[PDB]
């Protein structure tokens, strides 16, 4: 028999554990892009 | 979680400390307690409870706040780390997009 | 009590008045930028009250006021600001009168300065003492003053 | 005006357990008008070190708990002021005070 | 002391009608009168209680 | 906008009970100067 | 909540009945509410020494 | 109610 005010704040400390940071991808996202302007050799 | 989030806040703190002697023209009127009450706006609200469990019967001041920052004592984990690492790849302002 | 509670800083824009009101030792950058921690924060005449009541047997109030003195020093605090700040006016009292209404009151003779005496009950006090007055906005004619006072 | 922070005086640890304070009587009270118009009677007083000073107001129509006085003497030494430079209150006032 | 307590006490011009501290000795000097003064000190002086 | 102002615990936090303002307490000082005199005339000759 | 064998007061606490004492008047005594929630109190402080 | 000893608190009002 724990009052409450501290059983809700220990539940969201619970909830907050399960937080997920980091992701896993299969390829990495685009750094560099390029832009064409009507030349055959340059970019 | 309750030490991962307490280290996350303090090398928050400690890295933001300094903004003001870093760049005297932007924060001429800047106070600690501006930086305090940011950190304590951008981190959970669930140790911020767990710790006005206490705070709300005695009072602390600024002197306190930087005594506990400065303290040599942080608990190693994921989001410490990659929250120190970050810091540290953002030494350099131009990196941020912005300048004078 | 062995404080010192008017001191002279810097010259004032009204000539007639110079001095500085510190309640119980208090200034304002203490709200801004405190000189010691939170238990630090005491003064000569709360502490010689806590070792009485300490020493009279009666522990549990001595606690509840070493609790409540940082409100207590706040309040006061935020006295000193309002009083030094905002209500410096001509209409405020000049040094002279000022330094002359005590001994003039100890000696009982007659002086053009009488204060105003007010009654108050008992349970003013402990109610009083329960309260702080935070400003929230400036007086609307504040600017407009003195064009009035010329 | 502003009230003290109710977790000064009461801490609970349990839905049946929670520690009392001395003057749990006088903080659940509520003042009437003539108290409130006496208490900003007392902060005018304050406001102005030396053009405004108190006194003791007697009325035999109401009956108290001999209690208050004791609490209000306490509170009144390290409440007003009597030093060697201004006064708050009049000569009568403080003796009724240290009676108290 | 609230009647000396008013703004307009620095030009009042005070009066009273009987001197306070009374000689003790024109009360007792009537001649046969303690039991007189043993019932006015009860009827005046006595509390009640429980 | 003052730096003064800024709440970083809940310790400074509590209820509101009243308000004052300038004009309320300056009428109310006049109001009480001249009723204590008033009432000390009334009660005596 | 346990309490002890009753005859653990029969046998040695109320052995004559001719004889009264603070003892005996407080073995016959039941708590209420307010004295269980004293003796929760008295535990709690127990459990936790300093 | 069982023992004689709690009787006297109700003699006792």
């Amino acid at each position: 028999f724990t009052v409450p005010d501290v059983q809700k704040i220990l539940d969201d400390i619970k909830a907050l554990a399960a937080e997920q940071v980091y992701k896993i991808v299969k390829v990495p996202s685009i750094s560099f892009r390029h832009i064409v302007m009507q030349s055959r050799d340059r970019v | 979680v309750y030490a991962s989030e307490l280290s996350v806040m303090k090398v928050d703190m400690r890295h933001l400390s300094l903004m003001q002697r870093r760049f005297p023209d932007v924060l001429i009127q800047a106070r600690p307690s501006h930086f305090w009450k940011a950190v304590l706006n951008d981190s959970p609200e669930a140790v911020k409870a767990v710790m006005n469990l206490s705070h709300s019967h005695n009072f602390i001041n600024i002197r306190d706040m930087m005594r506990w920052v400065m303290l040599p004592s942080l608990q190693p984990s994921l989001k410490l780390a990659l929250e120190e690492e970050a810091w540290a790849a953002a030494n350099d302002f131009e990196d941020l997009m912005l300048t004078d | 009590w062995a404080t010192i509670d008017v001191e002279y800083r810097e010259p004032a824009p009204y000539v007639h008045a110079q001095r500085y009101i510190r309640y119980c030792g208090i200034d304002s950058r203490e709200l801004i930028n405190p000189t010691t921690y939170g238990i630090g924060m005491t003064y000569h005449c709360y502490n010689e009250m806590l070792r009485m009541l300490v020493a009279a047997g009666k522990d549990s109030e001595a606690a509840y006021f070493r609790s409540m003195l940082p409100f207590h020093m706040v309040r006061f605090a935020r006295i000193n600001q309002i009083i030094n700040e905002d209500l410096h006016s001509v209409f405020s009292l000049p040094d002279d009168m000022f330094n002359a209404l005590l001994p003039d009151l100890i000696a009982g003779a007659h002086q053009n300065a009488d204060p105003v005496v007010l009654d108050v009950s008992w349970i003013s006090l402990w109610f009083a003492f329960n309260r702080s007055f935070e400003p929230t906005h400036r007086n609307e004619m504040l600017e407009v003053a003195p064009l009035i006072e010329s | 005006y502003i009230a003290p922070n109710p977790r000064i005086s009461s801490i609970t640890l349990t839905q049946r357990i929670t520690t009392t304070g001395p003057f749990a009587i006088l903080t659940g009270s509520t003042p009437t008008a003539q108290q409130l118009n006496d208490v900003r009677k007392i902060y005018l007083a304050l406001m102005f070190p030396g053009q405004i000073i108190l006194d003791l107001k007697i009325d035999p129509g109401e009956r108290m708990d001999p209690a208050v006085r004791m609490v209000a003497g306490v509170v009144g030494h390290l409440l007003f002021t009597a030093g060697g430079r201004f006064t708050n209150l009049t000569q009568n006032m403080a003796r009724q005070l240290d009676i108290a | 002391q609230e009647v000396l307590t008013d703004f307009r006490r620095q030009d009042t011009i005070w009066v009273l009608a009987l001197q306070l501290p009374v000689n003790p000795q024109v009360v007792w000097d009537v001649p046969r009168s303690s039991i007189a003064n043993l019932i006015m000190n009860i009827a005046t002086c006595l509390p009640t209680g429980e | 906008q003052r730096p003064e102002r800024i709440k970083t615990t809940p310790y400074l936090e509590g209820d509101v009970l009243s308000s004052d303002s300038g004009p309320l307490l300056s009428v109310f000082a006049l109001q009480e100067i001249m009723q204590k005199v008033r009432q000390v005339q009334a009660d005596y000759m």
